[PDB]
């Protein structure tokens, strides 16, 4: 046991097990060249590096998995959040900490997972004759994250089967339950809006059902802690 | 009006920092305070002169100096877009300069009690054109 | 000339009649040979002004305790005045467990003894004790008002379980030592209202000093 | 002619006319003890740290004065009124800069200064004879400031006659304009309340009433210009 | 004050304010090289190197803006003008000088520009049918000039919204008056006619109409003071 402290928050995570680097990239800040050239922007080093802690998800027998969409997720709670909103452009490493909180007398496997640029295709309809681009809960689920209507083909037909070609680890209870996974910040563009464009999104589905022999504590709590990592900013509003 | 703005025509997209000055022209009596501010894009217009503050802005004082030169960061045409069906990638990147009354104007017995500001604007070093496009409604006729 | 008559400590100095407590036989005030007085050094008149010419004051007192019979007579009582931090409850009675709370510093003496003297330290929690406060400290109207200033409390009364014999009269002289003053501030030119706030007549204002016919005229 | 540019903020004001610094002491932040000493107070450079420009107050032959409260006045507009908001205690030094823009064909004479704990105190009723602690108007006159009933008595029984005895500066028309106060922290206590205690007030008075041969804009324009100077704050809320 | 004085002229113009020398060159004479050579041309330095004080023109409330043309201007009053008649060819570089006598409680701003081939063109008829080539009033105006008739376009559809393009100068009446400007001899020929074509004009108008409170002399005097540069004659007549 080996709590992280960094910021007004403290984590008592695991010591240090091991954790995914994206694309092998640790988020940095930026040469000396950007969508701004005469505009050197302020790197929020102040309370918009600390430790946030979404509300726990519950995983039950029949959880169909999780999503949530970044940067979205955060701007809404937190002084991150005042950022991304009081601000025009935005570029921001992270890394994401998912926790799973259960005993030796449980079982499952969650595949975590960072899918740049996630778009979402509702049913399109019903059948498939709608040209219904998903609602606004889809493209920007706050930080209570949504859920995958059709886990197999991951809400927009591509198969999750193989879901591992994105910066991913696993969660499989019975060897482990804390999975990290540190995400760079990858775009087309250097600078680029934090509240319209979601560079990407963070999947977790139950690969291996959830299941307990009966009279354990059915639904086991995933914890999804985050740290924005080389936050970046431009011209306030 | 500007020679800058003639010359963008004539191109599809671009990026820079501008530059734009501000002369005043009023007597020599005239002295006071008005406060010019630039909104970058989004954050419309600030409500009062306040709020307009509260956000990079340049009180300027004829009383003292007669003319001021206002820096626009950068400002980026190159947001693609498509109106009724001149798909022209389109600003979206429209800062807002705004200027307000600081003070009231103040002058002596004796002095023009209205005077004028002349703008005059230019792109910084660091500008750039891409992509050409003969649009000209000015056209050559035959006598 | 020696500027020494014009230093702070010399300037506050001198034993002022700040407190007079009054123990009648019978009657209306103080019907049980007891009363408690709160340490205010603005008992003496012309005081307030004074310290009022600074907005942060720290100092010491020696308090003097001078009490006779309304006469100016001497007689063979003995009195008790016990002293209450601010924080401690202050008496009720005339044999509330408070005289008897050993915390609450009291001290014995007879009349036929010379007066009792006594020293108060810098009490307040501050840096110093401060006469303005523009604010409100962290329904009613508490503008003002600055807490932790608050000296103590002095209670007087005759020692023993019965009423005193006589009546008596305790004058209470407190003479402040070792000030240190600081931002001088404007002297009052407004008469008094109440000993709360600074505030004055809205109408009877007068000019700081006398006036005179014409400017030209002296 | 020379612009200060500390912050998103450009004043043009003069190049250094003279500047009365305050019961001689530039605000500093703290040496290691206060009224935290196992709580680190965070130092505002960021935004708390630039220009703030007051809605300008019209002067006339006939206004009585004006004040203002510290710290409230800002604790209103601005991020240093996000600060002093969120945060429990505070502390901070500042430096007023009070400007007049009229023309030689004025004539006038302000005396600008600062009064620690500056308690008003109304009418009292009308003669006398009402205990009326002044207003939450009077106590805390936001950042558009209060102007004096009785300036004669500075609204609290005390002489303008002598209001030089505190830091001041005068602004003669005919000689000036500009005047600058760099005020420290006084304070009875190391960290004290920025929301209920005002450690101080700004007069501004016209001892020597303003007036203009017929014609002339009959209203000088006073604007004051603040910077916080060393500002403090210790446990968010 | 600072009077310059070079030829048997003596103008008692400002110490040295600002000059802006037109496209960077001073005017020269030439190298060994021309449309003469085996004709060494005789380079007047005699009295066609004085200054010359055109008739003072007066601003109104509302002058549109009057404009000269180069060499034409001169070819008129002046040994000069003896020199640009008597002589073919012709090339001289030059330097004009543009003062302005007002009073603190006036008002304006001129432009002074320098536009090399300024060809004029009229009304066209009325509406604009009319191939009417402007008069010889218009295409050389002698030494009094000529006044605009369309400010806006500067009487050849050209916007003078964008005539700062041009080697010019700004008279802001409350900041200076004098405004200089040195002209190089710009053409496509080394040797031009000094009687048929004029290699330039030079246009002043007034972008911030002139104003003042009434009672103040309403005509400002524009005092146009030149200077011929390098004169360089062939083949006498």
């Amino acid at each position: 046991v080996a709590q992280l402290t960094i910021g007004n928050s403290t984590i008592t995570t695991q010591e240090a097990a091991n954790i995914i680097v994206g694309y092998g990239e640790w988020p940095s800040y930026c040469s000396d060249s950007d969508a701004t050239a005469v505009d050197k922007p302020t790197r929020p080093d102040v309370s918009v590096n600390r430790f946030y802690t979404l509300d726990t998800k519950l995983w039950e027998k029949s959880s169909k998995g999780w999503y949530w969409k970044f940067p979205d997720v955060l701007t809404e709670t937190g002084v991150f959040g005042q950022n991304a909103q009081f601000h025009y452009l935005y570029r921001s490493g992270f890394c994401i900490h998912v926790q799973c909180n259960a005993s030796k007398f449980h079982q499952g496997a969650l595949l975590v997972a960072i899918l740049p640029e996630y778009v979402i295709g509702t049913v399109a309809g019903g059948t498939g004759t709608e040209d219904s681009h998903p609602p606004y809960k889809q493209t920007q689920p706050g930080a209570d994250g949504f859920e995958l209507q059709h886990p197999y083909v991951l809400d927009a037909g591509i198969p999750i089967s193989q879901l591992t070609v994105c910066p991913h680890q696993w969660i499989n209870l019975r060897t482990n339950n804390c999975a990290t996974i540190i995400v760079p910040y990858i775009n087309a563009l250097p600078f680029d809006s934090a509240l319209n464009h979601c560079n990407f999104g963070l999947l977790v589905v139950p690969i291996s059902p959830l299941d307990y022999d009966q009279g354990a504590t059915p639904v086991i709590p995933i914890t999804i802690t985050l740290a924005p990592m080389c936050s970046e900013f431009a011209g306030l509003r | 009006s500007t020679l800058l703005g003639q010359l963008c025509g004539y191109y599809t997209q671009w990026s820079g920092s501008l530059e734009v000055t501000f002369m005043f022209t009023g007597s020599f009596m005239a002295t006071g305070k008005m406060l010019i501010a630039y909104t970058p894009p989004g954050g419309p217009l600030p409500k009062d002169r306040a709020t307009a503050m509260l956000g990079t802005h340049v009180i300027w004082d004829f009383g003292l100096q007669s003319s001021v030169t206002l820096v626009i960061p950068w400002i980026s045409n190159t947001h693609y877009r498509a109106h009724a069906r001149d798909g022209v990638f389109d600003y979206y990147t429209t800062g807002l300069v705004s200027i307000w009354y600081q003070t009231n104007y103040v002058v002596p017995i004796g002095a023009p009690n209205t005077a004028y500001i002349i703008a005059l604007a230019a792109a910084q070093k660091n500008f750039t054109m891409k992509l050409c496009k003969d649009a000209s409604d000015i056209l050559q006729t035959g006598t | 000339h020696s500027t020494a008559e014009t230093t702070l400590d010399s300037f506050f100095s001198r034993a002022g009649l700040v407190g007079e407590i009054d123990l009648p036989l019978e009657g209306t005030t103080n019907p049980n040979g007891y009363a408690n007085w709160d340490i205010d050094i603005t008992g003496y008149a012309q005081m307030r002004r004074k310290v009022e010419l600074f907005t942060y004051m720290r100092f010491d007192a020696e308090f003097t305790f001078v009490a006779c019979t309304p006469t100016g007579g001497v007689v063979p009582q003995l009195l008790q005045y016990m002293f209450v931090p601010p924080g401690a409850p202050k008496p009720d009675s005339r044999e509330s467990l408070a005289w008897q709370t050993a915390t609450n510093p009291s001290v014995f003496v007879k009349l036929s003894d010379p007066p009792a003297q006594v020293s108060v330290p810098f009490m307040s929690p501050a840096s110093a004790y401060q006469w303005f406060y523009d604010g409100y400290p962290t329904k009613d109207l508490e503008y003002g008002a600055c807490p932790n200033n608050m000296m103590g409390t002095f209670s007087v009364r005759t020692v023993g379980t019965s009423k005193s014999k006589y009546p008596l009269v305790v004058r209470i002289y407190m003479r402040m030592k070792h000030v240190r003053a600081w931002i001088p501030r404007p002297m009052r030119n407004q008469n008094y209202l109440f000993k709360a706030n600074p505030n004055y007549a809205g109408n009877s204002i007068k000019p700081t000093g006398a006036s005179r016919t014409a400017i030209t005229t002296l």
